């Protein structure tokens, strides 16, 4: 068959308080730079787009996190690291982890994302060697794109104030978590949000009159379980949209061109890659996923 | 048989080497310009 | 029109064994360095003392547990061969032209794979040399530790 | 005799017998399991006869060639060999027939100005004597370009394998997924220089294993006519940045687009641009510059093909 | 080759073009300079060689 | 008629002086015309057509 | 050289240079006399011709 390895040699023998932290962390995506067998461990963790010394963008991290190959850790020896790496369509083995802990099932998607909960928790540094190796996290997808849902609403209002419990903690089901957004540098997470704002005063110009009317509908009148968002009073701006009439052959193209900006939101609401997961085993935790990227 | 140019410094004879050949015909920068 | 002369490169290396720097080093080639993962060679170093008669206690004789280990340097030369390169290797022939048509194809592979195979030589003139600068300081420092 | 010499090729490019080790008997497993290892020793060291064995180990998957069959007017008998093609399928001919755009065909049908195509426009004139054989076989050159409809009628193919030009049917086979094998060379995608436009050129991002090649086709005004623009990109930043990428690029063109939209709003004029997903070269294969007859044409190698709906873009 | 080992970049065809002002100032008429130096015959040896 | 480069293979000869010093550098900047670089996947004798 | 750091590797490489012969023209010149070649022909005079 084909060869797929990536050793990564130190260059001097790690400690034995910092060999038991990357044996716990066996089976970790990570992502690495270059798709060739000897690697230096400069180019090992995610550590050169998450520094120390500068503020960390998790939009950038993230961004720069879509263009890598990314590998399996194996074996962590004293003098070497060996890394099996992922192919475009492979079965391959990977293993559940990470420490704020979220149950997979088979049929799963999963997320590569950057350490957003927890920066102390993922780096784990070496100080034998002088380099930090930041993991990554997996998360599932209704889970990862949640987190950044949470993180471009921080953006927008921490610049409108400049309050913790709505702007920061993620509502996962049953548990809320807070974010590590206090040191940040926020010019590429307002580059998405310029971004937005062109398709969503794109989609304001073209709402299809059919639908406002279906809210003032059921709004005020009976009890649908998800629009108690909106209370019995209607919105100002609703209703000053209704005062023409409807009309079908100027709704038709309504909806079709909100249909295609719909399709254009995927290109400014991405996670990473994908990890179709089709076998799991909860006595182990070591799942089998299913790669493919973009 | 291993060809040297011995030098004798005092009391001691110590070979000279130059390994910027097998560096120049491979264009890889030599580790001794430092 | 002429076609005057045609020529070419053929490379010769001296190879480790062979160069000066074997006299700063000891050489034993073993079968396969795979089979072993570290080595953790242990020495017990003693010192000598001299006799003294003062009046402080009297002189011990001395150990020092030294633990030297054993370093791993990877090395990879990569080849590319074409996939109509061996196409028509394994293919059958005939015809005096493609005698001299499998003659290009078995002078390709092994002049590829006596490049790999001379980047190792390489490799090792390399790999000793960069042993012997990560362990050499400067004069500056070394001269009056070394008194 | 001559029979016997074609046993010899078949026998000699068959796959590998796979090992067949019986375990339910004694000395029969042990001397299958020492043919396990006996061979893989001898696929391991650098000689040139386990070299010569490594290869018969084939695992590859194959093109799959598309036939069409355009008219003779629509498709220049002058066609580098290479050059990417699309399919016009606007509505079901009396005939089997197919209408096959290659981007300096689709530059006439276009009318995109020659300050931003100075040497694609030399050559779309000197083949097409006219540029009304392609008009007269699309009778909405002006209702697709209004309304933002012409890139959902193109659907993306390959690059050209075969050319077989005759005076009224013109036979075209394209390669639609996997390296395209001539009819025995593997053709390159060849697009010219006037239309790709690289986004990893800068003044250190990821070797990454794999780069792609995107289409991007524009909608915009000239002359106070709707016209459109399509030119080709190539980068392997994922598709979050490219899409980013590619607005900073058409800076200029909107800005002077919605002069005329602030005016006045129809709701058919606000799409504007669509991307496709064509194909993914090899990283560092860097493309040969080539000139035919002096059209600077960018040749690739192993580039395999894809296919990506048309993602809209604005 | 010790000084284009990295290639020639634009730091270094600068580095280059100050040693050919500086060897045609010192270093030329080499023959016409053996006179008034005291060393002399030697230096011819060195510049010829 | 330009005499040109052509690249069929032509039974090469061995000469006993090296070519290999300030090579990688002389394609950049051009010590010679008429050259052309040849990576690893098509360093090789071409198949001979007639 | 093949070593074992971060580097990619580099694959085999080749070089092929062409050269071509130069052309070179020189010219001469001989003025002969008249009657050099008249009378190199009539002979069997006397002694004095």
């Amino acid at each position: 068959a084909l060869d797929k390895s990536i050793v990564v040699n130190l260059t001097s023998r790690l400690f034995a308080d910092e060999l038991a932290a990357l044996q716990s962390k066996i089976g970790s995506v990570l992502p690495l730079g270059d798709c060739h067998r000897l690697q230096n461990i400069q180019a090992l963790g995610l550590g050169c787009v998450c520094s120390r010394e500068t503020s960390p963008d998790y939009i950038q991290i993230m961004q720069y996190l879509s263009k890598c190959t990314l590998a399996v850790l194996e074996e962590v020896r004293p003098d070497s690291l060996r890394l099996t790496r992922m192919d475009p369509s492979d079965n391959l083995q990977i293993k559940n982890v990470y420490a704020p802990f979220f149950q997979w099932d088979s049929n799963t998607q999963l997320a590569v994302l950057p350490p957003l909960f927890s920066r102390k928790d993922s780096t784990i540094v070496l100080e034998s060697n002088g380099f930090d190796i930041v993991f990554p996290m997996v998360v599932p997808q209704q889970l990862g794109h949640a987190i950044l849902q949470q993180l471009l609403v921080y953006h927008i209002y921490s610049k409108i104030s400049a309050l913790d419990l709505y702007t920061t903690n993620v509502s996962f089901m049953g548990r809320t978590y807070r974010l590590d957004v206090d040191n940040t540098d926020p010019r590429t997470a307002l580059r998405v949000l310029d971004d937005l704002s062109m398709y969503l005063c794109i989609l304001s110009a073209l709402v299809p009159r059919g639908c406002l009317r279906l809210l003032t509908a059921l709004v005020r009148h009976d009890r649908h379980p998800l629009t108690e968002v909106f209370e019995g009073v209607v919105p100002d701006e609703v209703t000053r949209i209704d005062l023409d009439q409807l009309s079908v052959p100027d709704d038709i193209t309504r909806m079709r061109v909100m249909f295609s900006y719909l399709q254009s939101l995927s290109s400014i609401f991405n996670l990473g890659p994908r990890l179709h997961v089709y076998a799991y085993s909860a006595e182990t935790l070591a799942a089998s996923c299913w790669y493919s990227p973009r | 048989r291993i060809a040297a140019s011995l030098v004798k410094i005092g009391d001691k004879f110590v070979a000279i080497e130059s390994l910027q050949r097998m560096y120049n015909e491979t264009q890889f920068p030599c580790p001794l310009n430092r | 029109e002429a076609l005057l002369g045609v020529y070419t490169n053929v490379v010769e290396f001296v190879k480790f064994l062979e160069t000066a720097l074997a006299a700063a080093c000891v050489n034993t080639e073993f079968k396969d360095l795979r089979r072993m993962i570290d080595g953790k060679i242990q020495f017990k170093i003693s010192m000598p003392t001299i006799a003294h008669g003062d009046g402080r206690r009297p002189n011990k004789q001395r150990q020092y547990i030294v633990m030297k280990a054993c370093n791993k340097h990877h090395i990879g030369a990569e080849i590319e061969l074409a996939a109509a390169d061996i196409e028509l290797l394994f293919a059958e022939k005939e015809t005096p032209l493609d005698f001299t048509e499998y003659a290009g194809a078995i002078k390709t592979i092994t002049s590829a794979l006596q490049f790999g195979m001379d980047a190792l030589e390489r490799g090792l003139v390399d790999t000793v040399l960069a042993v012997k600068l990560r362990h050499a300081p400067p004069v500056f420092i070394l001269k009056t530790l070394g008194d | 005799e001559n029979a016997a010499r074609l046993g010899r090729q078949v026998l000699g490019l068959l796959p590998p017998p796979t090992h067949r080790v019986s375990l339910t008997r004694g000395p029969e497993f042990a001397r299958g399991v020492r043919d396990l290892l006996s061979k893989y020793a001898a696929s391991t060291r650098p000689t040139v006869g386990s070299l010569h064995e490594a290869l018969r180990q084939a695992p590859f998957r194959q093109p799959t060639y598309g036939d069409f069959l355009v008219y003779s007017q629509t498709f220049s008998p002058q066609e580098p060999l290479g050059t990417f093609l699309f399919s016009f399928k606007q509505e079901d001919n009396g005939s089997s027939m197919d209408m096959l755009l290659t981007p300096t065909s689709l530059f006439m049908l276009s009318g995109m100005e020659a300050a931003k195509a100075p040497q694609t426009h030399k050559v779309a004139g000197v083949w097409y004597g006219s540029g009304s054989g392609l008009a007269d076989f699309i009778p909405n050159l002006s209702e697709l370009m209004d309304t933002g409809e012409f890139h959902t009628l193109l659907t993306p193919v390959g690059p050209m394998v075969q050319s077989v030009h005759s005076t009224f049917v013109t036979k075209v086979t394209s390669a639609m997924k996997g390296v395209g094998l001539a009819r025995r060379a593997h053709v390159g995608l060849t697009l010219p220089c006037d239309m790709l436009v690289d986004l990893d050129e800068s003044c250190r991002e990821p070797a990454g294993l794999n780069v792609t090649i995107y289409a991007s086709l524009v909608y915009l005004r000239v002359n106070q006519r709707p016209s459109m623009a399509l030119t080709f990109f190539q980068s392997g930043k994922g598709f979050a940045e490219v899409v980013a990428m590619i607005k900073d690029h058409f800076t200029d063109v909107i800005r002077t687009k919605y002069i005329q939209l602030r005016h006045e709003l129809y709701i058919n004029r606000l799409v504007f641009g669509a991307v496709c997903t064509l194909g993914t070269v090899p990283f560092d294969s860097h493309p040969v510059h080539q000139s035919l007859n002096s059209l600077p044409v960018l040749v690739f190698a192993n580039f395999e093909a894809a296919c990506g709906p048309w993602t809209v873009f604005l | 080759p010790v000084y284009s080992e990295r290639g020639l970049k634009k730091a270094v065809k600068s580095d280059m073009v100050s040693m050919f002002k500086a060897h045609l100032i010192e270093h030329s008429f080499f023959l016409d300079k053996a006179e008034l130096m005291t060393r002399g015959k030697q230096y011819v040896l060195t510049m010829l060689s | 008629m330009e005499a040109t480069l052509e690249q069929r293979p032509f039974p090469y000869l061995a000469t006993e002086a090296n070519l290999l010093t300030q090579i990688k550098e002389s394609a950049a900047d051009g010590l010679f015309k008429s050259f052309q670089l040849l990576l690893g996947k098509d360093a090789r004798e071409g198949s001979v057509r007639f």
